[PDB]
RNA sequence: UCGCUACUACCGAUUGGAUGGUUUAGUGAGGCCCUCGGAUCGGCCCGCCGGGGUGCCCUGGCGGAGCGCUGA
RNA sequence: GCUGCAGUUAAAAAGCUCGUAGUUGGAUCUUGUGGAGGGUUCCCCGCCCCUUGCCUCUCGGCGCCGGCCCGAAGCGUUUACUUUGAAAAAAUUAGAGUGUUCAAAGCAGGCCCGAGCCGCCUGGAUACCGCAGCUAGGAAUAAUGGAAUAGGACCGCGGUUCUAUUUUGUUGG
RNA sequence: UACCUGGUUGAUCCUGCCAGUAGCAUAUGCUUGUCUCAAAGAUUAAGCCAUGCAUGUCUAAGUACGCACGGCCGGUACAGUGAAACUGCGAAUGGCUCAUUAAAUCAGUUAUGGUUCCUUUGGUCGCCUACUUGGAUAACUGUGGUAAUUCUAGAGCUAAUACAUGCCGACGGCGCUGACUCCCUUUGUGUGGGAUGCGUGCAUUUAUCAGAUCAAAACCAACCCGGUCGGCGGCUUUGGUGACUCUAGAUAACCUCGGGCCGAUCGCAGCCCUCCGUGGCGGCGACGACCCAUUCGAACGUCUGCCCUAUCAACUUUCGAUGGUAGUCGCCGUGCCUACCAUGGUGACCACGGGUGACGGGGAAUCAGGGUUCGAUUCCGGAGAGGGAGCCUGAGAAACGGCUACCACAUCCAAGGAAGGCAGCAGGCGCGCAAAUUACCCACUC
């Protein structure tokens, strides 16, 4: 119906070519999934040889990585901010490849707290003291000095994310099509990436 | 016509080498899908009827293979079609005869007969090497077995002896200048002659010269080349004509001196 | 080199991660880029420049995806007033076996030029090679730029 | 030149007629996708009986309640 | 009417000139001698300076007595042309074989034995395939090429800068 | 066989055309013994069609309580033969037509390192239920409706290699945590063992790491061996291509369920039991399934090749024209599509436009040499089934011997509705100068 031929348009010269072959199966194109933030709702296609593909709409969680230090945690999606191919995608909060999203930024603090042995920013240590002392001291004999002292200066963390985690978000990157995966997928932003979209956001929007 | 693929071939679009008439209806047999290529078969029924003519109707061919008298790498088969193709056995066990499909130096798959104790083996060319899963390498032959785990240090366009019994090849020849090949396809075929010179080219296509007992040089592609044993000396039996590819005027000499048309 | 974004997006290489390991260089240091090429192979070489110089672009064979397979052929710049390619020709001589002459004829066809070559000049020979599609109309890129025909571009004392 | 017959082409009022194809705008069948919709049909929990077991449990048969929760 | 036409008078050179595309374009850059193949000088190795132009070498063979020699590796500024290979569906066509009763065809068929051989022998060639593309040899002919506001040659030296990761057993400064 | 002859004048020599001459293929007239081979509704109307037929299919081996036949008596998987019905597979092959179609089709040449692939062939096959799980449908039985259809309702039964579920065996698997404990330097750090946790097959998606060897020395810091109570000599680790972000490996995760895999299936014939029908196991098949390779292809892409026309010379563009950047979609590559941005692309070497009684090629007729003319048509490629569009099923179709709608036709009707597409074989009407039997048969060839 909608199709994807190559059997229109024109040549180099402006001419026409008059009409050959009808349309076939293989030249198709079957309309765009649309995928927004919500519960999720998935939808199987059957497409061409078998092997069916899987179309996702209203996604809610995606792997996220911080492949800095190498940790990869589940964590939800919470909402669009720059869209690199449209603006009109941000304002009805369409996700798509290489969009920038917000995280909860939840695991990453846990696994950085019970591995570098050292919390990120911070409100107060009021709320620290009773519970969440409790795995970052430590009752161990041995082993809570001799672990620890390889973990340290490999701990600086940078300036641009130590900041972010106060507001228990993250900038994160979409490196998969959700539309043809069925699965939601990416990396967080570290350096020039991280500088660079920050100004683009505040040149756009405010 | 096509929306999906054939299953028909007629007489005059099939190749040649399989000695066709015209005076028979239009379709011919068509070899069904297998290891070989149909530019390189023969077909089962064609070795029946239209070589050593045991059977006279398709029909006929119906109720032998059935009652499974035929074997074909050792196996048994048990169609009117199998695209048996260059290096594969046949065994009736019945008359206690066995058969080699190799080329004349007229390009056509002859009649070779041989021992049983030489039909428990086939000459298999190497073409692709290919890492498995965990650290586990493969072959791949021309005759589409899967052969795991080969000595380190086979590689394409050797060719490796396999015992039809129990897969899992016993010895191997390497690929080396002087060492006698046969030629599968294109222009020369069935040409015997050591390798003599390699030409290589970055891109495809290379070439790889030839020469005979015969005093001839000549020069084919390198992936119609294939290795039967070291100099002057095959690891297989040879029928008559031996890659000699005589001149029309001596084949007419030949058969004028031994008058030879009756017995 | 410090400037090669304009666009709506990061423009970077794939195959490339930023660390965030050690910190002490003094000033300044490793520009916190390692570069990414790779060789071409048949008998045609990598430029210096494209290993010393700073571009992104995945059209190329030199950094970005894209193979050279299949045939190679020649042709002659005739016009370049695009962005990332230029247009040439191929004159060639064709045969009538009614006459016994010869007639010219010519066709014209786009090809990609990497950032890499930026001393062309309307009139060198240049070299090409058959690529998977790039675009609409480019089908190939360059592979090597040659001068060596008559009325050279600079004065002979080369 | 003018007069006589066969015959062919051209111009032409009629703003000729007929048939076919393009083209602006409006209207728009049918299917597909998407978002809703819930006719309707089941399952699992509490009574009585049958079987097994420790007033109660499991399973089967039968009825009714909330039709609760759940699937199609 | 390319091979192969015609234009004073028979049908026919723009009234005349300039002019871009197109087509076409002067001359000029190497010859003799022993061996081998064919004559009585002349047409695969070498020699005058050259001879398939060079090196540089290093890794895997051949040698001869650590030391030394020569095949494969980059190529001779680029093309046309010509010559050799590769790769080319069948039928048709040319064409070999075969007594279809001869032929148009066809791809067959021919042999010795009362059957007592339980068989023997043999064919189903070869050629052609505009182009364009692929391969190797030739260097005449026709295009194209270089140092004249100098850079070619030699481990000739200086001045200046960047970089390679090998070795002092290993790992770090 | 590389050939000419008649006709302008009173007569002659030219120029030039007309006529004569031979072949080929269509029509037509007249005539016609015997023998073999055989083209045949293409030309015009890809006009329209009555009737008949042209695609179905079961083995020892998916499912047999047909009140069928049969039985030697049965059912205790249970018969032998078996209509019907569910299930699997094919129906996308062939056959036919030449309407469309001028860089399109197509041919030669190349490319998937840009992709998909039923099937065959070869490999891949263990991290109150398991002595076998769950509940309905047909045939069948019985009652019906409609003028009419290969229409269809209601009731009562009963199956699976249909449908939906889900164990066990043999896990004695791996890395990082380290309750702890022991020796020598408190610690740190050098040590040896260690309970307790979580992940630990392949496939799927993402991030990260590795994917080694070049050429030599001088001291200092931690260190092996040849060996000693501060210092000398000796080592270093997958596969492949011309070339890949290749192949295989490691780390951290992702998991698709109703929507990855890892057998609750069927048929022949044998065995062994610290031993008496169980617990065990062996051969031969049949079917199914995941991945890789292979075969048959499919789909895009490279270079070169085209008939007539200028009384067609400028064409193409936000109704994307050419390119850049990102994304969507698709089996994949790609302005294929969308957003943003640039202003290009093509032409006197004939573009663009128009015409074609133009499907293309392998070829055919004529022919000294060079050519000219034809190619609907038996082989190969392509396009289409009254004209348009959309779509289901499947590995493969934008299918017409499938479906839905519009438009042009045409049929039946109780006027409520219903049904159709001969460019398949025959046959009829029409059209024309113009073209065959509503025959016989699966024996050959497939």
């Amino acid at each position: 119906g909608i199709s994807r031929d190559n059997w229109h348009k024109r040549r180099k010269t402006g001419g026409k070519r008059k009409p050959y072959h009808k349309k076939r199966k293989y030249e198709l194109g079957r309309p765009a999934a649309n995928t927004k933030i919500g519960p999720r709702r998935i939808h199987t296609v059957g497409v061409r040889g078998g092997n069916k593909k899987y179309r996702a709409l209203r996604l809610d969680v995606g792997n996220f990585s911080w492949g800095s230090e190498c940790c990869t945690r589940k964590t939800r999606i919470i909402d669009v901010v720059y869209n690199a191919s449209n603006n009109e995608l941000v304002r009805t909060k369409t996700l798509v490849k290489n969009c920038i999203v917000l995280i909860d930024s939840t695991p990453y603090r846990q696994w950085y707290e019970s591995h570098y042995a050292l919390p990120l920013g911070r409100k107060k240590g009021a709320k620290l003291t009773p519970e969440e002392e409790e795995i970052l001291n430590k009752k161990r004999s041995k082993k809570i000095q001799k672990k620890y002292d390889e973990r340290k200066k490999n701990a600086k963390i940078s300036s641009l994310l130590e900041e972010q985690f106060q507001q228990g978000k993250l900038l994160a990157c979409i490196a998969s099509r959700p539309g043809q995966c069925g699965r939601a997928d990416g990396y967080v932003l570290e350096g020039k990436e991280l500088e660079f979209y920050l100004r683009k956001i505040k040149a756009r929007k405010g | 016509m096509a929306r999906g693929p054939k299953k028909h071939l007629k007489r005059v679009a099939a190749p040649k080498h399989w000695m066709l008439d015209k005076l028979t209806s239009v379709f011919a047999p068509r070899p069904s899908t297998g290891p070989h290529k149909l530019r390189e078969c023969l077909p089962l029924i064609i070795f029946l009827r239209n070589k050593l003519k045991y059977a006279l109707t398709g029909d006929e061919v119906k109720k032998i293979c059935m009652q499974r008298f035929i074997k074909i790498d050792g196996k048994v088969r048990a169609d009117i079609t199998y695209p048996a193709g260059f290096m594969d056995v046949i065994s009736i066990d019945k008359t206690g005869e066995n058969f080699r499909l190799i080329y004349d130096t007229k390009g056509r798959f002859a009649v070779h007969r041989i021992t049983p104790e030489e039909a428990k083996y086939k000459l298999c060319k190497v073409r692709k090497i290919f890492v498995g899963t965990k650290g586990i390498p493969h072959l791949v032959t021309h005759d589409a077995r899967t052969i795991r785990y080969p000595d380190p240090l086979i590689k394409m366009n050797d060719t490796i002896q396999i015992d039809l019994e129990t897969g899992k090849i016993t010895d191997f020849i390497k690929f080396d200048t002087g060492n006698l090949c046969m030629v599968t396809g294109g222009a020369n075929l069935g040409r015997i002659g050591v390798i003599t010179n390699r030409e290589r080219h970055p891109g495809s296509f290379d070439v790889v010269h030839v020469k005979d007992a015969n005093g001839n040089s000549f020069a084919t592609r390198l992936s119609n080349i294939f290795v039967i044993g070291k100099g002057n000396k095959p690891w297989i039996s040879l029928p008559r004509g031996k890659g000699i590819r005589l001149t029309i005027a001596e084949e007419r000499d030949k058969r004028l001196a031994a008058k030879q048309s009756s017995g | 080199m410090a400037d090669i974004q304009t666009e709506r997006a990061y423009q970077k290489q794939p195959t490339i991660f930023q660390n965030k390991k050690r910190v002490l260089l003094g000033e300044t240091g490793k520009e916190k880029l390692p570069r990414y090429y790779k060789n071409i192979g048949l008998g045609f070489k990598t430029p210096k420049e494209a290993i010393e110089g700073t571009y992104i672009d995945k059209k190329c064979p030199f950094t970005g995806n894209v193979s050279i397979r299949g045939r190679i052929l020649s042709g002659v710049v005739t016009k370049m007033k695009m962005q990332r390619t230029i247009v040439i020709r191929r004159d060639y001589l064709h045969y009538i076996r009614k006459y016994n002459r010869f007639e010219k004829r010519h066709k014209n066809m786009s090809v990609h030029l990497s950032p890499c070559f930026r001393d062309v000049q309307i009139g060198d020979i240049v070299t090409v090679g058959e690529c998977r599609p790039l675009s609409k109309t480019v089908r190939f890129n360059v592979l090597k730029v040659t001068k060596a025909a008559g009325t050279k571009k600079q004065f002979q004392k080369f």
